[PDB]
């Protein structure tokens, strides 16, 4: 198969802060990584579709980018609500896989 | 609403309620083995054809479906895009409101009540008429087909049409696609309108059809799915072929949604839903689901047949088999790429490892402990690996380990890290001279050939006398023969010591006077034949040293000398006209040479003496001689019931096979001798003579009195 | 106006086989594919089959082609997730993805925990 | 041997209300009349 | 390590019955390698085979000795007959009734 | 293929005057008319 490995486990941040996550693949995707928002208590929401482009409805403070196998997620103004869990989907190749999660706590 | 995409209903009476929404089925219909009122004026079109079987308790098709309009027959039951077979207690084909089928044909076969069949104008309802099979019904003579309107030209006759005993068969007039009643259609349209000349009021729609509307070609952001309509691009990508383990989505390519690529094209690289040209023959990646592919077996080495990309790991540990070298290669000949490693351990029939030909890249994704790609051991008779300097490999990452393989000279295995490119890649260990090369005699000596003497079956060839090495060596001679039709020969074509693949081996002794040398006599050989021979010599050392050498001779192509050609094969001759016959043959079996020309005889016969004498007016009986639904049962069985789990006259042919002899006398038996020469029938001569009689036609008008 | 509802929350003693119901609302139910996820814990999501609502057919992840089985019911707009043989393994909250493709899952169910007690 | 019509008349005799199953073109005209086969390879053309 | 197995209707089994080292004649021949731990003892799992019919298997060692001391000893284990439990029977064959 | 009276028939026209000769039961029959022969190989049922 192949595997997603998100590289900060847990972030502290402070809300109107700007972070960036990061998601590696061990084989090579030009695109389909797929980011996913998941807060406490609830199913996980769709925020960047392949990559870059973003779906109507998300914030524009969300913002994905990279290419093969090095892939990031910024979030350019962090509020009260983008509080939780994080994931990226690969979906070049059969199974769909996703990653470890990144956690993204109050500091 | 649509339906699909295949509704097979049977057994059960009731189940055909699957239809109480559907106004397009997507697809086929079955309605089989069925044994109440069921009324569906909801369908309209049906995409494939439509069949009935066995259906009894069922009198009319206007019963089901009467709103039934266009069967469109994308995809067609043997041809046929509609099908009424054994159907009992139907009396009349009650689609009355059919108007177009597009594509296939009509087999209506098997109703012994079954009428109106002659009052149906088929000819304005589908195009190939020629090729309907309307057959064993009611006949029409035994029916009674009276209508309760219009008429026209059926075959020769003109007569009433009527699709039952109350309604006609409707037509649109000579101005026109019709409505109900006089209001030609619109031109995207198909069969019925429920408004004159608009898209949107279509019962059917001809060509293509999105939103609502009949459009001609699909929109630019939508492509041709089925055969009818147009989907968007989220609609293929959410589709999914039957299951399988390499199913996947399907493809978007000339505008069309395919299941799969079509032949000369692969899928894209994550883009999978668009198909890229690939030139070559396209691979066959073959995918299982356990790890390592352990080939412990001829039987288990047939999975990965016809496979160009194996996305795994190989391991092969063949100790015993049948004729294996010729078998594997022609399931893993194929395969090219390795995505792993390959191990070769315990595989004593390999001799050499040349089944993998095209195998050329071995990558490296999961390596055995130690970081290995390519780990043989334990391979008492692999004399040589698939490595010579003619075949191309190269392992991305891995190192390489031998040991216990003593047939293989470790200088071959340095020239495979050449090609490979992992030359200093391995340990000290990993190569070691102890185990490997113990029992190979790699520098050898080379033995001369001295003479050779060919006939067209025999072969007499000597080599020079051989002295071994050593004095006390015991020597002896052994002779490899075998047709080779052309020169690319390699010494290794068999397996362990019983792979009788290719070579005829012969054991010869030194002979006992020194004077004479060492020969051999071949006997029953095939008549101009290059073969391949070579001989190696057998030194039995007493004092086993390890510097083995050894004796081998060059590979020395011997063809022997032509004979006369075999007989040509199948002579058939026919008679297009008088005073003409044309004769066609094959060429001959065994032609024993290259074929130059073909000489036929034709010699004419004489009239039988015995009919000259009798009186014909006596005879009731005067001779006269001569010039020159199961299968669609079985098809429909085979898919509905699926279980649950005178002077002699010369002339030569020069090139072709085939000639057409002239001036002859009408109506007179012939014999046609062929015969089939080669470039040495001048002193050998022509081969023997393959006959056959004809008669030519008779002259027209030439037995008639030719007087008053 | 996209909506999956799931089934409630079940527990079961291990060995026994369990569905879940998936009802779809607010879209074609026939044009899109319906995936299923589970998630063990928060860190694992583990994408267990993708089910084709069109023509019927699956596509299964190897690691629960012997465990899962998902179907559909185009009449009701409902797939289901068959799991056999529970263990305490399988303890774990599934997911019901769609109204996306065969390569995003743009929505997705509230889910289903599924606990498997001794 | 069972053959064409007489070969679906004891299908249908041995089914009977059970009804027949359907979900390579090696079928059974291929296995009951080019060959001759017993009842219970019939039965199992039949539906649960 | 090497497994000979055979389905042999009687006991007077040879174990030479092949020829060379492709004689395919009659024993079927699996490598199973030894444990990495030493606690678990090797075996071998035989799957596809006729039920109440009666086995002969034995096992042979692979020495592959780095030091080639023509003293060969080499290990080989003695017939072990083993039938499979049985089964439901099959379908009697060829049923005629006048 | 040529069968019974009617093969007979051919091989007394092929070899006319010339005769039969004579001097393990798969014949002609099995050679000439359970299997396709050409003339050639009728020819040598002849005398010398
Ligand atoms: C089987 O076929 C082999 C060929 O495929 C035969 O081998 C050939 O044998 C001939 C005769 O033994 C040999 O000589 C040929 O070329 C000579 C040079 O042109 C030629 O001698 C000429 O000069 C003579 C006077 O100087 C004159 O008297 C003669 O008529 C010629 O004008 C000789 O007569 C013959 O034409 C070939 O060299 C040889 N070919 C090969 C490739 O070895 C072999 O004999 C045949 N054996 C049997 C048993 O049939
Ligand atoms: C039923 O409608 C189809 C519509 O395609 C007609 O098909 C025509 O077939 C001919 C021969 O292949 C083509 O040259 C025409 O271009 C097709 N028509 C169109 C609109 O493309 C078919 O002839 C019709 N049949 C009857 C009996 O009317
Ligand atoms: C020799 O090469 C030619 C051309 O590639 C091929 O037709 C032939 O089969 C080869 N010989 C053998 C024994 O395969
Ligand atoms: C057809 O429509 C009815 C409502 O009249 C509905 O109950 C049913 O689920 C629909 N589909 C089928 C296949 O009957
Ligand atoms: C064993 O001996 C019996 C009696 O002689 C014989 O029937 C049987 O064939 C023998 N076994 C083999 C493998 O030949």
């Amino acid at each position: 198969d192949i595997v997603l490995t998100q590289s900060p486990a847990t972030l502290s941040v402070t809300p109107g802060d700007s972070v960036s996550l990061s998601c590696r693949a061990s084989q090579t995707i030009s695109n389909n990584l797929h980011w996913y928002q998941q807060k406490s208590h609830e199913s996980p929401r769709l925020l960047i579709k392949y990559a870059s482009q973003s779906i109507s409805g998300i914030p524009s403070r969300f913002s994905g980018s990279g290419s093969g196998t090095d892939f990031t997620l910024s979030i350019n103004s962090v509020e009260t609500e983008d509080f939780g869990m994080y994931f990226c989907q690969q979906s070049n190749s059969w199974p769909r896989t996703f990653g470890a999660g990144t956690k993204l706590e109050l500091k | 609403e649509i339906c699909g995409p295949g509704i097979d209903i049977r057994n059960d009476y009731q189940q055909l309620k699957r239809l109480e929404n559907c106004t397009v089925i997507e697809g086929y219909l079955h309605i089989l083995l069925i044994s109440r009122s069921y009324r569906f004026p909801k369908l309209t079109v049906i995409t494939e054809y439509l069949l009935l079987f066995r259906v009894a308790g069922l009198e009319s098709l206007g019963d089901l479906f009467p709103n039934l309009t266009v069967i469109r027959g994308w995809k067609l039951f043997y041809n046929y895009a509609l099908v009424i077979f054994e159907m009992t207690n139907l009396k009349d084909i009650g689609l009355y409101n059919l108007r177009n089928i597009t594509r296939g044909a009509i087999r209506i076969e098997k109703n012994a009540d079954l009428c109106y069949l002659s009052t149906v104008d088929w000819s304005l309802i589908l195009d190939a008429v020629s090729n309907n099979y309307i057959v064993g019904n009611k006949p029409p003579k035994e029916c009674g087909d009276l209508c309760p309107c219009e008429k026209t030209t059926i075959n020769n006759e003109y007569n009433y049409r009527c699709w039952t005993t109350n309604r006609c068969q409707k037509m649109c007039p000579s101005t026109c696609a019709c409505t109900e009643n006089n209001e030609c259609c619109h031109p995207e349209c198909l069969g019925s309108c429920s408004a004159p000349d608009n898209d949107t009021a279509c019962v059917a729609c001809r060509h293509y059809y999105y939103a609502g509307v009949c459009v001609p070609a699909c929109p630019p952001n939508t492509y041709r799915f089925e055969g009818w309509r147009c989907v968007d691009r989220d609609f293929c990508a959410n589709i999914l072929s039957a299951e399988s383990s390499d199913s996947e989505g399907f493809v978007i390519h000339d505008g069309e949604c395919m299941q799969e690529c079509p032949s000369g094209f692969i899928r894209n690289g994550s883009q999978s839903m668009y198909c890229i040209p690939c030139e070559g023959p396209c691979p066959k990646v073959c995918e299982e689901e356990k790890k390592t592919k352990t080939i412990d077996s001829v039987t288990s080495a047939q999975m990965l047949q016809g496979c160009t990309i194996f996305k795994g790991n190989l391991l092969i540990n063949i100790r015993r088999g049948n004729n294996i070298a010729s078998e594997l290669e022609n399931f893993m000949g194929l395969i090219e790429v390795v995505t792993g490693y390959v191990k070769i351990r315990h595989s004593h029939a390999l001799v050499s490892l040349s089944f993998l030909k095209n195998l050329r890249l071995i990558l490296g994704e999961e390596q055995l402990e130690g970081n290995y790609s390519f780990y043989v051991l334990d391979n008492q008779n692999l004399q040589q690996l698939w490595d010579w300097d003619h075949r191309n490999l190269t392992i991305k990452a891995g190192k390489m380990y031998f040991a216990f393989n003593p047939k293989l000279c470790v200088s071959e295995i340095y020239r495979m890290e050449e090609v490979t490119g992992t030359k200093g890649r391995q340990s000290k260990g990993d190569i070691n001279t102890r185990n490997n090369g113990e029992r190979a005699s790699c520098e050898s000596d080379v033995l001369h050939f001295t003479s050779t003497t060919t006939s067209k079956n025999r072969i007499i060839i000597t080599w020079h006398r051989y002295r071994p090495p050593d004095y006390r060596d015991l020597i002896s001679f052994t002779v490899y023969y075998k047709e080779a039709p052309f020169k690319n020969v390699t010494e290794y074509d068999g397996q362990d010591a019983c792979g009788s693949n290719s070579w005829n081996m012969v054991d010869v002794d030194l002979p006992p006077n020194k004077d004479v040398e060492p020969g051999i006599l071949l006997h029953g050989l095939k008549p101009w034949t290059q073969y391949a021979v070579y001989v190696k010599a057998v030194t039995l050392t007493m004092v086993e040293n390890d510097h083995i050498r050894g004796a081998k001779s060059e590979i020395l192509y011997i063809r022997t000398n032509a004979s006369v050609p075999s007989i040509p094969l199948d002579v058939l001759s026919a008679s297009n006209s008088s005073s003409q016959l044309i004769v066609k043959w094959n060429p001959p079996s065994l032609p024993n040479g290259n074929l130059s020309y073909y000489i036929v005889r034709w010699q004419r016969q004489p009239q039988d003496g015995y009919l000259y004498r009798h009186n014909y007016c006596s005879k009731d009986k005067i001779p006269i001689r001569k010039y020159a639904r199961k299968v669609f049962e079985n098809f429909l069985h085979n898919s509905i019931f699926v279980p649950r789990p005178y002077p002699f006259f010369e002339s030569r042919v020069d090139n072709k096979e085939r000639t057409v002899i002239s001036n002859l006398r009408p109506f007179t038996l012939y014999r046609i001798d062929i015969h089939s020469c080669n470039h040495e029938a001048e002193k050998l001569g022509c081969s023997a003579s393959n006959f056959v009689f004809a008669r030519t036609m008779p002259a027209e008008g030439a037995d008639d009195i030719p007087g008053p | 106006q996209v909506q999956l509802q799931q089934s409630g929350p079940d527990v079961v003693r291990p060995g026994v086989s369990v569905k879940i119901s998936c009802k779809g609302s607010g879209y074609t139910f026939t044009d899109y594919a319906i995936h299923w996820v589970k998630q063990s814990h928060a860190k694992s999501l583990e994408w267990i089959g993708v089910i084709s609502t069109y023509n019927g057919n699956t596509k299964y992840n190897q690691k629960f082609k012997g465990k899962a089985a998902i179907t559909v019911d185009k009449s009701s707009s409902t797939a289901y997730l068959e799991l056999a043989r529970l263990t305490s393994e399988d303890s774990a909250i599934y997911y019901c993805a769609s109204y996306g493709d065969l390569y995003v899952m743009d929505y997705w169910g509230q889910g289903t925990s599924v606990t498997v007690s001794s | 041997t069972l053959c064409g019509a007489e070969l679906v008349d004891a299908l249908q005799f041995v089914c009977g209300d059970r009804g027949f199953y359907f979900n390579p073109q090696t079928g059974i005209v291929d296995e009951c009349c080019f060959r001759s086969c017993d009842l219970r390879r019939l039965e199992m053309y039949c539906a649960p």
